[PDB]
């Protein structure tokens, strides 16, 4: 019988050893665990409907016994990559059914797999991102406590200084979720654009998750142009006042998110930008004049100051123009 | 960075 054989190289994968008087016999144990997770990692990928009832709790506990751990201040990454890889395709496999699986991936789990995002190892937080943007998207149960759990790590970060290495791959996700948002957005969602996404602006160590966080706030001036008016505002307001190539991020951003802009509302803004967009061609930074000037190779840009040059002309060039 | 597909948020 096929299932139970599975289980039992399951069961045999949550066994985890150590010799110090023996590195042969430890080598083995190694290469026998690696080869019964390769064994599985194809079987599931390529048989169909071998995923049946009993499985579910196996591999829960197989991946909870593995990776469930304390990061320490990995080595055996080889190990645990083929957890990750596996229990990633036992999730996308087309006999996967959440409803059984929704009694042994519980809440617990969910929160025990945030704690690894803390882990210093960019592959393996890669894989801790693939895989619980699976859980959100057929744990509908789940898509609630998660976003409180994240909306929570956010916080601890801009506010306690609860340093996390797992931003970045954390706004990775909710760009993900943001862009299937649905009809009106619910004002739990626009506080945390606002009180939590735009706050985030203002942490020093914006340099390594800048790139995903700009994706994030384009993301809901895209659903919603409605927001646009105090998402720019804000940014004028985290905007490094201090000349620094820090705000070649802040250009990034205002360049992207005037690509996505409604005219009717980039009217709203427009003057309190160019302010400061003209601030930025006159810095003492080449890297930060540089980039402001690269505005105008942006034809819809164009446009939008031709259609309104009664207004910016004045405030770019003001040797030249007068109100 | 992209990568990951969109979710469709639908009632829960």
């Amino acid at each position: 019988d096929q299932e139970k054989l599975f289980i039992q190289k399951l069961r045999q994968c949550c066994v985890l050893f150590d010799f110090v008087s023996d590195p042969l016999s430890d080598l083995k144990w190694k290469e026998v665990k690696r080869a019964a997770l390769s064994e599985m990692v194809e079987y599931i990928t390529h048989n169909r409907n071998v995923i049946t009832e009993p499985i579910y709790p196996e591999v829960v506990h197989m991946f909870a016994v593995n990776m469930f751990r304390t990061l320490p201040p990995e080595a055996a990454w080889p190990h645990l990559q083929l957890v990750y890889e596996f229990f990633l395709r036992f999730l996308e496999s087309p006999d996967f059914q959440p409803n059984i699986a929704k009694k042994y991936i519980d809440q617990k789990f969910v929160l025990q797999l945030l704690e690894l995002f803390d882990s210093e190892d960019p592959r393996e937080r890669d894989f801790l991102k693939t895989t619980l943007h699976r859980i959100y998207g057929k744990f509908l149960g789940l898509r609630a406590y998660i976003r409180k759990q994240i909306n929570n790590i956010f916080y601890r970060f801009i506010y306690e200084t609860e340093h996390h290495n797992g931003i970045a791959e954390l706004l990775e996700i909710l760009g993900s979720i943001i862009n299937g948002f649905a009809l009106p957005l619910k004002e739990e969602h626009k506080i945390f654009l606002l009180k939590v996404l735009l706050p985030l602006h203002k942490v020093k160590s914006l340099s390594v998750y800048h790139p995903q966080l700009a994706y994030c706030v384009v993301q809901f001036l895209e659903k919603d142009s409605t927001l646009t008016e105090p998402v720019v505002m804000a940014l004028l307001k985290y905007w490094p006042k201090t000349h620094s190539p820090k705000e070649v991020m802040f250009l990034n951003e205002l360049e992207e998110i005037l690509d996505v802009i409604e005219p009717s509302e980039f009217v709203k803004i427009m003057e309190p930008l160019f302010r400061q967009l003209a601030k930025c061609v006159s810095s003492p930074h080449f890297q930060v004049a540089e980039r402001a000037l690269y505005y105008w190779n942006n034809e819809y840009i164009m446009s939008l100051i031709s259609d309104n040059a009664a207004k910016i002309l004045p405030i770019m060039f003001p040797s030249l123009y007068r109100n | 960075f992209s990568g990951l597909e969109p979710i469709e948020e639908e009632p829960e």
